[PDB]
């Protein structure tokens, strides 16, 4: 009844129909590092970390936003998967800048987790690593568009839920910056939602910004408050 | 023959094609419409 | 020292001039690298003797 | 079979290259064109389809792909969400010309060949395309699909048949990346020019969300006269496999570049030599032969001596076969700096929804750069290896790829010219 | 090489070296290093409180 | 008031337990005297959401800016 | 080269900017080609018709395009910033484009460059001191299959050389314009060497054709 046969390392497991691999593996255990996924917004192909080697298609193909025909096998630990990774973060770490001491994410970043867990270890490249002029989001939000690896998870979240829509790609090639063309205001409810949502140390609050680091606080349980939802 | 049988298009300035376009509007099937006018009417 | 910057420490031009230096260096002096889970025994020859860290 | 083919008239795809009779839908009904179309599409459009599957029409455009298995997927069961037909016409791919004197002077055989394939697949209106740089050829087909409905034979009762079908032109705004398949979709949709994922394919979500397809302007042009044309007959002209004719153009570097139609199997020594003018210094002055447009290795003299114009040899010579390109550039110049201009057009020209093409094509920018200032050591030239064969097949489109490929063609062909430019910058710092 | 006085530096007339990353309370093996850093009006990120145990350092 | 730290009288508070299972941390806090608040888990709720059936042709879920 | 918007006035909305009702039957015209349900997919056509109007775009007229197409301005700022037609700084009437990428550049280019800059007498890049002769030079155009090529304002160039470069600058000066298509004789893309193509009028319809 509605059951799908995928075989992760070897061990079969029935899935609903019409969902994505990321789900099936993240079923079984596996996290297969991502950016621009996340659970509560709709799916886009640009951070290209989700790739996994599935046996006889030899295009290494996306595990975002792939759904589910019938009876695979998917191989996360195999060699071209592992040699795609390194690829990718290989790529990422050029157009973005030497920060992690200045930056205020640097305890919980994802580039740097993700790049002890799976990345290289020597790097290539030796010139490079554009620049962009800052941009003034608003008051409540401190903003560096240096940092922003152009991952597209802000402005989903924006267009969607938000609805302002005052965030926009503009330009093209390595040239991409995300932002408002028109030196315009983003106040409004739930700005401060996109601090967390921003997945790399470029978008930051604005009072808390220089002060502390997520290893020094610890973490206490509490309910939200002049509010009627909790 | 060897003579350039173009160069209708010799002046064709540039609200010509935005004219031909008003032009060859009508007798027109009505361009099938689905549920809403627009994602946000 | 070895072949590997995710054990030691780069050295100081490559972690003026990189990313993965300072990425590495920084998680390895909050963090630390992750050692796999394992119980082991050794024990070398100190001049007192069996010096056994388990 | 056939003894390697040549050139043969009569036989030809469409007429009036330049400067024929007139440009005129009762000119192009002498020639052949608008004729007694009806009993061809009332004789059933899956034996269209069948003749399609059956002539073994190769699909055009840089891809290689199949046409009539692809129609065959477009025969999905009817809705109420209709179907599209979609016809590129955007010019990329420098090298590029290959429909350019096509929408100039017979467009009507492109408004019959996407009726033709309108019928076909129970699609209801065709979008042509255009590239926005062609002001004068799209107001020409715009006289072309006004002549056409002045007529009254296509609209609605069209060729005197209980089927409405209508054809309209959407402008570009210029870009490479709006010829591909589905950025080509979301260019119609108003949103800016991206590409989507494809195992969501534009066969089942399209336009706005209807199942449609997307062709080429050579394979829409040709598929009249596939229906009223001989069946293998048409597949009579090369190979088994790749069969029919291509518009074969020295576009670039000899005496007089110019275009023909030509048969599949076809010599490339008698492409150049005897078809385009002559060779800018004789068949011995030439260094490299790139065919493709300019997605494609290149390919040098020792290699083009023997290996004929063909899908399969240039495959099995590493390099995707394409259109208008199929050149020579001389020893007399730095294709070093040729290289990295295509680079540059390929950095100048290019999304960034992958971060792969973006982060690659901006190193091999600026290695390239410094390969024309020579400015590395032969471990750099090995990186440039690695990071094209990073680079394929990681992305969303096949910009990605077609920009991977000219460094592995100056790597496995050039490799000592290279040697002695780092060993001159070598000899200049020392 | 000799670990002695625990000193601080400065650029070439420029400002304090320090810019409060608390990398060195993160190894630091008794924990003599605090840190409470607040930004100034200025832009640049600063400190409010860098100080050090002597009991507590092992050098 | 000397330097400006942190000092308590806490000794337990630096305390934390690494369990596998909830059993056995209700087990060993029944054992070990001290009562205890059990809050309970929840896991990541499976949601459907797929790239075609977000771009679709009537649905309002359409982000029309990607 | 500045993908943000930094006001400078005479641009600020409202900047004084409207159309012709005219223009607004176009304008109804082309949101009658589209289907009805995305309707807001006429940007492009809609945002180059306030371009072939008013030569540069103040932003203005985006927001005027926004007023028309009801939908919140930000997919017209991306789609104003992504393309390369629109020509968002404030340039002068005509518009010279030397295209150079592949062939381009090895059928001496740089002749054409040097003449472009000696006879003009402003770097490449900028404009004039005056309107109406802004040049930059730009990628593949399309048309490969001769000389590194000119684009001016819908019209195009081939078969060049720096007399004939100076014959198109004079007679930009003089005002009258050339003729659409290449230089050299040979009306169109031609085999200039001896009919190697299709010679005779062809039959047509009348010989065997299997069942049409
Ligand atoms: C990178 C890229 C560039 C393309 N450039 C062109 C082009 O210049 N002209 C064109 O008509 N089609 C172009 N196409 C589309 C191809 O014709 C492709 O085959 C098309 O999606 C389907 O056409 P087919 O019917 O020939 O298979 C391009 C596709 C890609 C991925
Ligand atoms: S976002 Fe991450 S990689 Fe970038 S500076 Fe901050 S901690 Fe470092
Ligand atoms: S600002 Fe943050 S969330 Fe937005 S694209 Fe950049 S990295 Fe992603
Ligand atoms: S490969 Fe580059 S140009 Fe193609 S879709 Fe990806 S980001 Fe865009
Ligand atoms: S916080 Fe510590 S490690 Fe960081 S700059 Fe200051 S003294 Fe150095
Ligand atoms: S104990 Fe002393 S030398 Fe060691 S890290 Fe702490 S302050 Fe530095
Ligand atoms: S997870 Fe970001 S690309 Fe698939
Ligand atoms: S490269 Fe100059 S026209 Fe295509």
């Amino acid at each position: 009844s509605n059951l799908i046969e995928v075989f992760v390392d070897g061990q079969s497991v029935m899935v609903e129909p019409g969902t994505t691999v990321l789900q099936a593996c993240e079923k079984v255990g596996m996290q297969i590092p991502r950016f621009c996924y996340h659970e509560r917004l709709s799916v886009a192909g640009n951070c290209r970390m989700c790739l996994v080697e599935i046996e006889k298609a030899p295009k290494v193909v996306a595990a975002c936003a792939m759904p589910v025909m019938k009876g695979w096998n998917i191989l996360t630990n195999s060699e071209k998967t592992k040699k795609a990774r390194e690829g990718v973060m290989e790529f990422l770490l050029a157009n973005h800048p030497l920060d992690c001491p200045i930056c205020d994410q640097g305890g919980e970043c994802d580039l740097q987790d993700q790049s002890m867990m799976f990345g290289s270890d020597r790097s290539r490249f030796l010139e490079g690593k554009r620049a962009v002029e800052d941009k003034n989001i608003g008051p409540l939000v401190k903003t560096i568009m240096t940092r922003c690896i152009q991952c597209t998870r802000c402005i989903r979240f924006a267009s969607e839920i938000a609805g302002v829509d005052d965030l926009g790609t503009t330009g093209r090639g390595n040239d991409m910056q995300v932002g408002t063309y028109i030196e315009k205001m983003f106040m409004s409810e739930l700005s401060g939602n996109i601090i967390d949502i921003c997945p790399v140390g470029a978008l930051t609050s604005k009072p808390y910004a220089f002060t502390a680091r997520p290893w020094e606080t610890r973490k206490t349980e509490s309910i939200d408050v002049m509010d009627a939802v909790g | 023959n060897t003579t350039y049988k173009n160069l209708q298009h010799h002046d064709y300035s540039t609200y010509t094609f935005l004219d031909l376009n008003l032009d060859l509007s009508k007798f027109r099937m009505p361009q099938p419409s689905s549920g809403r006018e627009s994602p946000r009417h | 020292k070895v072949d590997d910057a995710k054990v030691s420490p780069p050295k100081r031009a490559e972690m003026k001039t990189s990313m993965e230096s300072l990425i590495h260096h920084f998680k390895l002096y909050t963090e630390g690298y992750q050692v796999p889970p394992g119980a082991t025994y050794t024990a070398i020859e100190a001049p007192k003797g069996e010096f056994g860290v388990y | 079979k056939t003894s390697f083919g040549s050139l043969k008239d009569e036989d030809r795809i469409f007429t009036n290259l330049y400067g024929r009779h007139d440009w005129r839908l009762k000119g192009a009904q002498s020639r052949g064109d608008w004729y007694k179309t009806k009993e061809i599409l009332l004789k059933g459009p899956d034996w269209i389809l069948g003749e399609v599957k059956t002539s073994g029409l190769r699909g055009r455009g840089g891809a290689g792909f199949p046409t009539g298995l692809k129609w065959s997927f477009m025969n999905k069961p009817s809705d109420g969400r209709p179907k599209y037909l979609v016809v590129n016409a955007d010019e990329g791919e420098p090298g590029t010309c290959k429909d350019r004197e096509i929408i100039r002077h017979d467009p009507h055989k492109l408004v019959e060949g996407c009726l033709v394939g309108g019928r076909a697949m129970g699609a209801r209106a065709a979008y042509i395309y255009i590239r926005g740089e062609f002001y004068n050829e799209a107001s020409n087909l715009q006289v072309a699909i006004r002549e056409a409905y002045e007529a009254g034979l296509i609209g609605k009762n069209a060729c005197g048949s209980g089927y409405d079908f209508d054809v309209f032109v959407v402008r570009g705004a210029g870009a490479y990346i709006c010829g591909e398949e589905t950025a080509l979709i979301e260019s119609i949709e108003g949103k800016q020019g991206k590409p989507r994922l494809k195992p969501p394919f534009p066969a089942d979500v399209g336009v706005f969300g209807c199942p449609t397809t997307v062709a080429n302007v050579e394979t829409v042009a040709v598929s009249p006269t596939i229906c009223r044309r001989g069946g293998a007959w048409f597949a009579s002209f090369g190979r088994e496999r790749n069969s029919g004719t291509k518009l074969f153009n020295i576009s670039g570097h000899v005496n007089n570049p110019c275009t023909v139609e030509e048969e599949m199997s076809v010599p490339l020594k008698e492409l150049i030599e005897k078809h385009a003018g002559g060779v800018t210094g004789g068949w011995d002055n030439l260094l490299a032969v790139i065919p493709g447009g300019s997605s494609t290795p290149l390919i040098p003299k020792s290699v083009c001596e023997t290996v004929l114009m063909d899908f399969d040899a240039l495959i099995q010579a590493q390099t995707g076969l394409g259109t208008a390109a199929v050149i020579v550039m001389d020893r007399s110049t730095d294709i070093v700096k040729a290289i990295a201009r295509l680079i540059e057009f390929y950095k100048h020209e290019s999304c960034g929804q992958c971060t792969p093409c973006r982060e690659g094509v901006d190193w091999m920018n600026k290695v390239m750069a410094r390969f024309v200032r020579g400015d590395a050591r032969p471990a750099e030239i090995d990186s440039l290896w690695e990071i094209s064969k990073q680079i394929e097949g990681h992305t969303i489109c096949a910009l990605g790829d077609g920009a991977a490929w000219p460094v592995q063609g100056l790597i496995r062909h050039f490799r000592p010219e290279l040697e002695e430019r780092m060993q001159r910058f070598a000899q200049q710092h020392q | 090489r000799f670990r002695g006085e625990h000193a601080l530096r400065r650029y070439p007339s420029g400002e304090e070296r320090c810019i409060a990353c608390k990398l060195c309370e993160a190894v630091c093996p008794a924990q003599a290093i605090t840190i409470e850093a607040e930004p100034r009006a200025d832009g640049s990120r600063r400190t409010t409180r860098y100080d050090i145990d002597m009991t507590k350092c092992i050098y | 008031p000397l330097m400006g730290w942190a000092s308590t009288a806490d000794p337990l508070s630096n305390l934390v337990l690494t369990f596998s299972t909830k059993e056995d941390a209700i087990a060993f806090a029944e054992k070990n005297g001290w009562s205890y608040d059990v809050e309970e888990r929840k896991v990541p709720k499976p949601k459907s959401k797929s790239y075609g059936a977000n771009f679709s042709w009537n649905k309002r879920t359409r982000v029309s800016t990607k | 080269a500045l993908f943000v918007h930094r006001d400078t006035p005479k641009n600020n909305p409202e900047t004084p900017f409207d159309f012709t009702p005219e223009n607004y039957k176009r304008i109804e015209a082309i949101v009658k080609n589209y289907p009805e349900g995305h309707k807001a997919a006429a940007v492009l056509p809609v945002l180059d018709l306030a371009q072939r109007q008013n030569g540069w775009l103040p932003i203005s007229a985006m927001n005027k395009v926004a007023e028309i197409l009801q939908v919140p301005p930000m997919r017209v700022y991306e789609v104003a910033t992504f393309y390369t037609m629109y020509n968002r700084k404030p340039v002068g009437k005509y518009h010279i484009q030397v295209c150079t990428t592949t062939p381009c550049m090895l059928r001496n280019s740089d002749s054409i460059l040097e003449a472009i800059q000696k006879k003009l007498g402003i770097k490449v890049g900028e404009t004039t001191p005056d309107k109406l002769f802004t040049l930059i030079e730009v990628e593949c155009l399309g048309a490969c299959v001769n000389a590194p090529m000119v684009q001016i304002n819908d019209n195009y160039y081939e078969d060049l050389t720096p007399k004939d470069i100076e014959e198109i600058i004079d007679e930009l000066k003089a005002g009258k314009i050339p003729k659409p298509g290449p230089r050299s004789g040979r009306f169109s893309c031609e085999p200039a060497g001896g009919l190697t193509s299709l010679t005779e009028p062809p039959k047509g319809p009348g010989f065997g054709v299997q069942a049409g």
